[PDB]
């Protein structure tokens, strides 16, 4: 119902991941809550797209926080700490794509 | 080897393909050597916009709409001007 | 294995006459339109409703 | 004559000459150039050449065997000629060549010299033969965004682009099982044929080519390829023709011939009985030109390709043409019918029934891929002597009289005038 404890339970139900759709599914309903999302819910988040063999998904969590993000600032924040998460992960921005 | 190879480097030009199937079974799992004008493949036909995400409206129908309801409301403004007009009242001078 | 010819050709004088009857007649229906408002025409040019 | 056809899953039809001194033993495909996207075109123009290629034409040599090829809009073929008594080492060598193996043939030496080969074939052709690719053009802007529009020989910019896996993709895709004919012509037998591959086993390919989203269909425009620096006015200018399986077809081809073609130049083809020459032989409009009917599996090309040095007047070209193409519908005579089918069992003739047997396997093959079995030539000439008149006519209203055309030219072409007043020209409004 908090933060922490949704952080929690969430992340416990999120590393049973094992598939696509079970992953993406999770990702889906744990991102569609009424609270932004923890750091640590997308570093598991990008762990478990590396987990399920599965790169499109690591891009389309970018483009969800970017819209959720409610700002710039915190927009240029998570760019920071996931951007040097994304040197230890290889995932490209949608901006640093051009589609 | 292992690798794509510019057969058709512009995914969001066409999926007029017949056997789509053969180029998704075509990808692959290094992660980061994906050869980034085919790392738009992969984003693109997994996430791209044909059937589901299909957007109600298409961009041309939307003028047609506007279109569309402003000459049903002329021919039913005309097609009231052309019924009937005829026979009312005495005069306007009556009423003042 | 001759034809009548005067440099144009009764076969090509057959081929080109029942669209010249359509000539007259959309002739006809020229004059039609640029003879009414004459008086001495509009006693036949007035007959089964434009009266 | 006649012309036999067994199945097994592929397709053996010959055409047993005992006249005739050698023997074409060769694989037609049902795969062409239209079965191409925009991005891996001229991928038939390169099987082409590595089957040509110089280490294989050399094992063929070996055991005299000469190599052919074709690359059309519909059919490819893969033809191999030899003597009569060696019809066995042909179809054991075209089973080495495609069947057993296709790595050696793939190699990296092998393919870039060949790609290298093709690279300039392709440029050469792109800036020296001008009818040719006149011709190309026409394709290219009669049927845009329509895979009928694909060259069958490439483009530059694409070419350069296709590496072993797309060629390795192309034969999986295209080399199948249905999608082919084993052709036979020349002086063997069908039985021979048939036994020899049931001796061996001949297996392409599973099957089921690859569909096409996207049917052919007409489009009216123009290409202009305005080039100052040229001697000549290279030009074609079509309609949409007759598609083969067409009760048309036959009406089609003769409304070409009835025009037929022309050299201004030869002393006997300035006397042909044409109407058209004694408008077009004043002023001297033209040096040559040609009426063609091109039939595809999908749709056809009605029209004319020409070229002319008189600059200044293109426009009287085009215009004598194309009400000489308005005489079909309105006052077409009983003489230029009778005429235009003596020269068309003529040229018939000539194209079915010439001496060289890889003309007849690749003409057999592609008539068979697309209609299951070869029409003879006795039946095509009772078909052309039931045309009448009336049937030309009412053809010529239904695809010449007020539809739109396609043109292509490049050269001094700045005579030519707009799209209009040709497009205009296609109605006498005199009629």
């Amino acid at each position: 119902e908090t933060f922490e404890e949704f952080t929690a339970r969430y992340e416990k139900e999120f590393d049973e991941a094992y598939d696509l759709f079970e992953v993406q599914r999770v990702l889906n309903n744990c991102f569609s809550y009424d609270l932004v999302p923890a750091p640590a819910v997308i570093e598991k988040a990008l762990r478990a797209a590396r987990r399920v063999n599965d790169l499109p998904t690591a891009i389309r969590v970018f483009e969800a926080l970017k819209y959720k993000v409610e700002n710039e600032d915190q927009y240029k924040a998570y760019l920071d700490e996931l951007k040097d998460v994304r040197q230890e992960l290889g995932v490209p921005l949608k901006e640093e794509l051009f589609p | 080897v292992m690798d794509l190879q510019s057969r058709w480097e512009n995914m969001p030009s066409t999926e007029q393909q017949d056997i789509v199937s053969k180029l998704s079974e075509r990808q692959k799992l290094p992660w980061a050597q994906l050869t980034e004008p085919e790392k738009q493949a992969v984003w693109y036909i997994s996430y791209g916009e044909w059937g589901p995400r299909r957007p109600v409206l298409n961009k041309g129908d939307s003028s047609f709409i506007a279109k569309g309801v402003a000459a049903g409301l002329l021919f039913s403004v005309g097609l009231f001007a052309v019924v009937r007009m005829a026979g009312g009242q005495d005069a306007k001078t009556m009423n003042k | 294995t001759g034809l009548h010819f005067g440099r144009l050709s009764l076969r090509s004088l057959t081929a080109y006459a029942p669209n010249l009857m359509l000539w007259g007649g959309a002739s006809m229906l020229g004059l039609f339109v640029f003879t009414e408002g004459w008086p001495k025409f509009q006693d036949t040019l007035y007959k089964k409703i434009p009266l | 004559a006649e012309v036999t056809q067994l199945s097994n899953g592929i397709v053996v039809a010959t055409e047993h000459n005992p006249s005739a001194h050698t023997a074409s033993v060769g694989v037609v495909f049902g795969s062409g150039a239209a079965n191409e996207n925009p991005y891996n075109n001229g991928v038939s123009n390169l099987w082409k050449n590595i089957f040509l290629s110089k280490e294989n034409s050399a094992v063929a040599a070996k055991e005299g065997l000469a190599l052919s090829s074709n690359i059309s809009r519909d059919f490819q073929s893969y033809i191999v000629s030899s003597l009569p008594g060696s019809t066995d080492k042909s179809l054991d060598f075209l089973n080495q060549s495609f069947i057993q193996q296709k790595a050696n043939l793939l190699s990296s030496s092998n393919f870039e010299a060949t790609k290298k080969s093709v690279l300039k074939q392709v440029q050469d052709f792109e800036e020296n033969d001008h009818p040719n690719r006149v011709l190309e053009h026409l394709h290219s802007t009669a049927f845009q965004n329509t895979p009928l529009s694909l060259p069958t020989r490439g483009t530059l910019e694409s070419l350069e682009n296709l590496v072993v896996a797309d060629l390795e993709s192309f034969a999986n895709n295209h080399f199948l099982n249905s999608n082919a004919v084993v052709v036979g012509t020349g002086n063997i037998k069908h039985e021979d044929l048939v036994n020899s591959i049931e001796s061996k086993n001949l297996s392409l390919q599973t099957g089921t080519k690859p569909v096409l989203k996207k049917k052919a269909a007409f489009l009216g425009s123009e290409v202009r390829l305005r080039d100052d620096t040229l001697p000549k006015a290279w030009i074609s200018l079509a309609v949409e023709g007759e598609p083969v399986n067409s009760p048309n077809y036959f009406v089609a081809k003769l409304a070409a011939q009835i025009f037929g073609s022309y050299n201004a130049f030869e002393p006997a083809s300035r006397l042909q009985g044409i109407k058209l020459l004694d408008n077009i032989q004043e002023y001297q409009l033209c040096d040559n030109f040609n009426h063609f009917s091109l039939s595809y599996k999908d749709s056809g090309l009605w029209g004319f390709s020409t070229a002319t040095r008189n600059v200044t007047m293109i426009d009287d070209l085009i215009h004598f043409t194309l009400k000489q193409w308005n005489r079909l519908t309105i006052s077409v005579t009983d003489t230029e019918v009778e005429r235009a089918k003596s020269l068309l069992k003529l040229q018939l003739g000539q194209l079915y029934e010439s001496g060289n047997p890889v003309n007849d396997a690749n003409l057999l093959g592609a008539e068979v891929l697309i209609k299951g079995s070869k029409l003879s030539l006795g039946e095509a000439f009772k078909k052309i002597d039931a045309i009448t008149v009336k049937d030309v006519k009412a053809w010529a209203g239904k695809r010449l009289w007020d539809q739109d055309i396609a043109i292509a030219g490049t050269g001094q072409i700045e005579g030519l005038l707009d799209y209009m007043r040709i497009r205009s020209d296609m109605s006498m409004m005199r009629w």
